[PDB]
């Protein structure tokens, strides 16, 4: 085995870290070094639980895909948790899924502590998620602006 | 650690040549001899067996410490025979190859003596005498003689040539007696034309003959240590000691055979370097050292990519073509790639990102050849070429100049060329909508676009009061919307006349639970995880789950995506088993969907759940049995019909049935190689037309 050999960039923790989870830090890095739960950011809002099917299950079989909803309007806000059965179909997604298009659209995947109710939801003050609330573009695929 | 990173990084971005950091490191790694020799031994035998991409630089190393200090060199000499012996112990024969290679190359650098590397090579070619032993043990000894030629065939020849004369002379003997029966197997296109694909073996000795013919010289190949000729001449040379190749035993796994992709000669790129040919050592090279970096680098696809633009050769060469190529002839392996699909595809994304102003044009070119290729491809290589050239066209807005191939309107619609854009414009929908694929093709396509996927109920606002069970589903229609429980529903399908099973039972449960979830693939996921008790009830018979993937099909027969996800819920869920999809699959009902790509995705996928089953060994086996079962009767009495109505038998549809008999043994070989008595004695017998009984003989040929 060699150092140079092992590199795995993409599968590396971001720095993100749910504030609302109900743990110590080392407990959240715990359980994000085992899941085979994905975050997946800046989609568009009229991607569908179709279309991420058929994106994330070319790195292997998805148990369930939980659309991220506008905490009041209660419709798709930009994001969602892709669930698969196996850690390493999780790692390729990161590897190669993480970064690329979806509805013209580069997005973003995270390792994530797990699903729980609540958290599909937006927790921006008007609802989405909180990124938009200070966005200053126009985006098409996000209602416009922030 | 810091060793470690001074050695990896040898060779790497310097403001300094390769000789100046050569000589500084072995400077370097001399000094910590005394404190460090083992560690040192250790990395350097590590870097000979997993970075063969680098083997000319690593082997100058090891010859400059070895002018250095004799007997470090005799140590790590010592150290790699012992190394080789355990890998071919534990079946790394892959990894062996490169060890070999490493001790061959280190003749040139004058830390091993010719006549010994003549002698054990003598020895390799002996296990081509050896009797009763699989034809792979012996292609393996014969593979890694050959491809160390390359490197150090001149030296060999310059000072033996008379025992290198013997060596071959046995060696063209074995080739000439080597059974070829898994060739067709493993070739991507069948047509020999533009270019034949070649089995690994003869392509290997063509030019390795071509290099005795041109004296052993080579125009590719980074040779360093050519650089130190001072230092290495005045060096000491080792012998090694005589090598007696590991006798094989019952738990021997060795290498499968290749055929060697190819779909480039120096005419696809007449203003660039000229292309080394397909029958020189310098493309074999070339290739293999490309494949070797997407070995070592297929974690990080940045990396990779920056790691294969900047590959080194001694003279200039059409790289963008060879990486592209190679990248092809990775994918469309058979059986298997040695990566993950999806991986290529951002692979090619990332190269293209890299070679922004040359990459792009030497794939859509290779895509236009591909496309053109496209009659004799395997079936199985063309779902691959399917799912990267839709994934890919997703990346990039879907631009595509599609009237380049409106040749494929004017065919017959199930020919490869009009069946493999319908497939495409498929899986670019999934990845999109109807409407949007309806507009990026030319109006001359619209016929090849997707239909689009709404859902059908035989019950719904078309439908007549004269149907069996008409009022018992519309009131079930108001019962799931009122939200009731199972048992609720169980007392409503009591009021089900039956022409335990009962068709029309289920008919209507399923009819109307599926309509009123029609939305998205978690409104009917939910609503089968709801009313679970009753599927079970009403499925516990083989003919209810039969029934259930049948009525669920004619609700969804224009979503081809849901019917995947609802048969892969119901197997997890226990509403129906991997054999009823089986069954399902062959069934009429899917006769004239039986070529198309969501119906085999559908099969492995069951295949794939089936082999995960713990402690299921007999109804995997039996999984297997039932599909060749069909496989064999369907393909039968096409061959028989063809035979009685004196028919064309090499139709599209057989075609892709006998391709896709030939996919289960491929995706699926290491499993059923543990069928191979059972298989010979029941089902793939001497009775069977040849034509089916080949793909058995094939398979079993790739580890006979
Ligand atoms: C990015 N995410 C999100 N999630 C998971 O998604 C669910 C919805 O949460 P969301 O509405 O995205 O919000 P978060 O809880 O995820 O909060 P965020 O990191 O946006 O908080 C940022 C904080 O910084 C302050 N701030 C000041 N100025 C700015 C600015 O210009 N931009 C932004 N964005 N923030 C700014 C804010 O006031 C705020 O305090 C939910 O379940 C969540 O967990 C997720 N999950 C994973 N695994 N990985 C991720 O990357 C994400």
């Amino acid at each position: 085995l060699l150092k140079a050999l092992r590199s795995d960039s993409y599968v590396e923790l971001s720095q993100y870290r749910d504030q609302h989870f109900r743990g110590d830090n080392e407990e959240q890095e715990k359980l994000l070094k085992k899941s085979c739960t994905l975050y997946v950011g800046n989609l568009s809002f009229y991607t569908t639980e179709e279309q991420i099917y058929e994106l994330f299950s070319k790195s292997g079989d998805i148990k369930k895909i939980i659309m991220g909803l506008d905490k009041m309007k209660k419709t798709a806000c930009g994001f969602c948790f892709v669930e698969y059965y196996s850690r390493a179909d999780a790692e390729n997604a990161m590897r190669y899924i993480n970064g690329t298009r979806l509805d013209d659209r580069i997005i973003r995947t995270d390792w994530d502590a797990g699903f729980k109710e609540g958290r599909q939801y937006g927790r921006g003050r008007s609802g989405g998620q909180v990124r938009d609330e200070y966005r200053q573009d126009y985006d098409a695929g996000r209602g416009g602006y922030g | 650690d810091h060793l470690e990173s001074l050695i990896c990084k040898v060779g790497e971005k310097s403001a300094c040549s390769l000789e100046s950091n050569l000589e500084g490191l072995a400077g370097v790694l001399e000094a910590d001899l005394p404190n460090y020799k083992s560690k040192i031994l250790r990395l350097l035998c590590t870097v000979a067996r997993l970075l063969p991409e680098k083997l000319t630089i690593y082997t100058t190393l090891v010859g400059l410490l070895n002018a250095r200090n004799y007997n470090f060199g005799g140590e790590f000499v010592e150290a790699m025979i012992r190394q080789l012996k355990e890998s071919l112990k534990a079946n790394n024969y892959n990894e062996a190859v490169y060890l070999v290679r490493f001790l061959s190359d280190l003749v040139n650098c004058h830390v091993i003596a010719a006549p010994s590397m003549v002698a054990m090579f003598e020895n390799f070619v002996s296990v081509t005498q050896e009797e009763d032993v699989p034809q792979v043990r012996r292609d393996w000894y014969v593979y890694a003689f050959l491809s160390s030629l390359p490197w150090v065939g001149k030296e060999l020849y310059e000072k033996k040539d008379a025992e290198m004369d013997r060596i071959f002379a046995n060696t063209e003997s074995y080739l000439k007696r080597r059974q070829k029966t898994h060739v067709p197997m493993l070739q991507v296109w069948t047509a020999d034309k533009p270019h034949p694909q070649e089995e690994y073996l003869d392509c290997l000795w063509a030019q390795i003959q071509k290099l005795k013919k041109d004296r052993w010289q080579e125009r590719h190949i980074l040779r360093p240590y050519l650089a130190f000729d001072s230092i290495l001449c005045e060096a000491l040379q080792h012998n090694l000691p005589p090598f007696t190749p590991p006798p094989h035993t019952e738990d021997s796994v060795y290498p499968m055979p290749r055929v060697i992709f190819r779909m480039f000669d120096y005419t696809d790129d007449p203003e660039g370097p000229v292309m080394p040919g397909s029958h020189s050592v310098e493309r074999f090279v070339i290739e293999e050292n490309l494949h070797c970096i997407i070995k070592s680098h297929w974690k990080e696809r940045k990396t990779c990519a920056a790691q294969l633009v900047s590959y080194p050769g001694k003279n200039k060469i059409p790289l963008n073509y060879h990486i592209v190529e190679v990248i092809f002839a990775e994918l469309f392996q058979l059986p298997a790639p040695p990566h993950i699909d999806v991986m290529y595809t951002t692979l090619l994304i990332e190269l293209c990102k890299l070679q922004p102003g040359s990459l792009p044009q030497v794939l859509a070119q290779a895509t236009e050849m591909l496309y053109m290729r496209l009659d004799t491809m395997n079936t199985t290589c063309v779902d691959r070429f399917i799912n990267w050239f839709s994934h890919h066209l997703s990346n990039f807005q879907f631009r595509w100049s599609w009237e380049d191939w409106s040749d494929c309107l004017s065919q017959d619609p199930e020919s490869p060329k009009p069946k493999f854009v319908r497939e495409v414009l498929e899986k670019c929908m999934r990845l999109s909508y109807h409407q949007r694929i309806l507009d990026i093709v030319p109006p001359t396509f619209s016929a090849l676009c997707p239909s689009n996927p709404t859902c059908i109920y035989k019950y719904g606002d078309e439908s007549s009061n004269s149907l069996p069970g008409h009022s018992v589903a519309l009131c079930l229609a108001v019962a799931f919307k009122s939200k009731a429980t199972n048992d609720e529903i169980f007392s409503i399908l009591k009021d089900v006349p039956n022409p335990s099973f009962n068709p029309l039972k289920i008919e209507v449960f399923v009819q109307t639970l599926l309509h009123l979830a029609a939305k998205s693939f978690s409104h009917s996921f939910s609503a089968l995880a709801k009313f679970h008790e009753v599927f079970k009830t009403l499925a516990e018979s083989d003919e209810g789950k039969l029934h259930v993937l049948r009525v669920m099909f004619e609700v969804w027969r224009n979503h081809p995506q849901m019917i995947a996800v609802l048969v892969d819920k119901m197997i997890r869920t226990q509403i129906v088993d991997c054999a009823a999809v089986a069954n399902w699959i062959f069934s009429s009902e899917l006769s004239r969907d039986f070529t198309r790509l969501f119906v085999w995705e559908i099969l492995h996928s069951t295949i794939r759940k089936m082999n995960k089953h713990v402690g299921a060994q007999s109804e995997q086996k039996n999984l297997f049995l039932v599909i060749f079962q069909r496989f064999i009767m369907i393909l039968t009495e096409h061959l028989v019909r063809c035979e009685t109505d004196g028919t064309s038998v090499l139709t599209p549809w057989y075609k892709n049935c006998i391709e896709r008999l030939q996919q289960i043994f491929l995706q699926h070989h290491q499993i059923i190689q543990q069928y191979m008595v059972t298989l010979e004695n029941l089902l793939f017998t001497a009775e069977l037309d040849p034509h089916i009984l080949a793909v058995f003989q094939q398979f079993c040929a790739l580890q006979a």
